[PDB]
């Protein structure tokens, strides 16, 4: 797919992703906080369309992600991120996509997710997260 | 509590 | 270097390397 | 004067300030780096004019500030920053302004200046710096 | 307070 | 189990753990680096005996952990960490224990593991890791 | 390297 | 002078220093906090003796240093730190030594001092500070 790297910001205000209940995660766009002001990140899009869009709007500053979990598995021969779940200190958003394959989870006791990087082709191939205090 | 922090040093100049 | 750094965890998904 | 706070970024690419060899530092503006992209900071201007502008264009990523120094003194009844000097790993920029008063300096052995905050009336009243690895 | 902080990830295991 | 929290240090020099190929991880002890000096961490001991010792000696400073993975599973009704694997930039140590249950993994693109906290009863109940630049 | 870093400001005194 | 470098810790619990009303700062020893427990640092001593000892005991994790100030100046042909003052969120400790020469100060708006390094010959030649969140 096409690699992307948003870099690090001040926090997260909103996450816009898309998925298909039969395949995996497709598009991914984040609205970050940048020193108290919203910063609209690039919308990293799939090479194909036909996904279901989802908007996760957080009550920034009080609400923040405490755990990110999901599943990775094969779709048409490619290992991709099939599902994503975001758990904040207020609610659990998810699961979006297909909860099949091998699980992964990143719970955070202290610190914040302040950015994302990864790659997306037909689907979200892989991703990493920037962590900070 | 959801905003990232940074070390800040100073002011220098008028108190 | 003059570029600020941050802790980065991952990747999860397809093998990158 | 009027306070400003640019917040924190990824680095510094250019500093645009103005000074008067008879008084003190006036205008102050910074072009930061925001994850690989130039971020044009707001121009914090003096309430008055008559200043000589200076452009400090750093060879970002290889060049970065290692020491900030200057002089604070009394100008027309106010304690302000009269002079400023920026030392990088490649060159020394300045002194800009009037080298009169009480000197101050902030040398950095490890880390980077990633943002500025302060206040400006007729002149630069005071300022602080965000530091990060 | 005067206690320095560090990022901490986990936990993994039982809850 | 009994909770433990070593805190944060400068790096990791050696890890001493014990396991049983029929159950799970038992004892856990770390020799950290504390500003250039080995810091002998407290030995967090299982409530029971019968484990097999393993000593993971790293070529601190050049060798450092890049990924920690393992499995969490059910043993006698208790959910515990059954297996652990440490991957450094030089070699893979493990798997130690039983590779059965729900997998988990923490790969690190940038940063270092500088401390461990968790709980150990008959076996390692759970654990968290301190991360820093 | 495997050595953690932290911001360091100074020296003040003799160069 | 003989260089020293304590490295970084979790905080500061007590500072022991000595001075001579006619020269400068002589000895320097810090008792740091290391993950909730006291860590007695090396006592960095002057090449000579005849100094007045001072103990600064802070009510560690409620009390912490917010500003370090002092004076640098010549003593017998050498630039040294002649005086130091420690301002916390509760009280001001000092000035200790001779308040003569050029003043300097490091005010901290956000962050903590977690370590010291420097050099001491007949007197404290210079010093730097580790800062962290
Ligand atoms: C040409 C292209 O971008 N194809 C996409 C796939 O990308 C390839 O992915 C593998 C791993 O699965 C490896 O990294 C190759 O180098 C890379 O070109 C992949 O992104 C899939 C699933 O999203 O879509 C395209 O086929
Ligand atoms: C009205 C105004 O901002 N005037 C500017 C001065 O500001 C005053 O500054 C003092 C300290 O020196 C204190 O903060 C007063 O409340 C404030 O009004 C000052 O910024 C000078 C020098 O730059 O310019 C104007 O006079
Ligand atoms: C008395 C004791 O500590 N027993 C240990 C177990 O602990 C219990 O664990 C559950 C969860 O699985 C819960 O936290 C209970 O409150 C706690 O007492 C557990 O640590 C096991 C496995 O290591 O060993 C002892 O039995
Ligand atoms: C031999 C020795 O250590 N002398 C001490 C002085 O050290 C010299 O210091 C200068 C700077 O002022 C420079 O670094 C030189 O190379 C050093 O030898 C100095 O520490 C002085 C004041 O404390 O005491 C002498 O003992």
């Amino acid at each position: 797919g096409k690699a992307f790297d948003d870099g690090a910001f001040t926090g997260i205000r909103e996450i816009n992703l898309s998925y298909n209940k039969e395949t995996a995660i497709g598009d991914f766009q984040v609205v970050y906080d940048l020193n108290g002001s919203p910063y609209v990140g690039q919308n990293h899009k799939s090479f194909i369309t036909g996904f279901t869009p989802v908007k996760i709007s957080l009550d920034f500053p009080s609400e923040y992600i405490m755990e990110v979990s999901g599943y990775t598995g094969n779709v048409s021969g490619y290992v991709v991120v099939r599902s994503l779940t975001f758990k904040t200190n207020k609610k659990t958003y998810g699961p979006y996509g297909v909860t099949s394959g091998t699980p992964f989870n990143l719970p955070i006791e202290n610190g914040l997710i302040v950015g994302f990087k990864g790659s997306i082709g037909y689907w979200l191939d892989y991703f990493s997260m920037y962590l900070s205090l | 509590s959801g905003i990232s922090q940074t070390v800040i040093v100073g002011p220098w100049g008028a108190k």
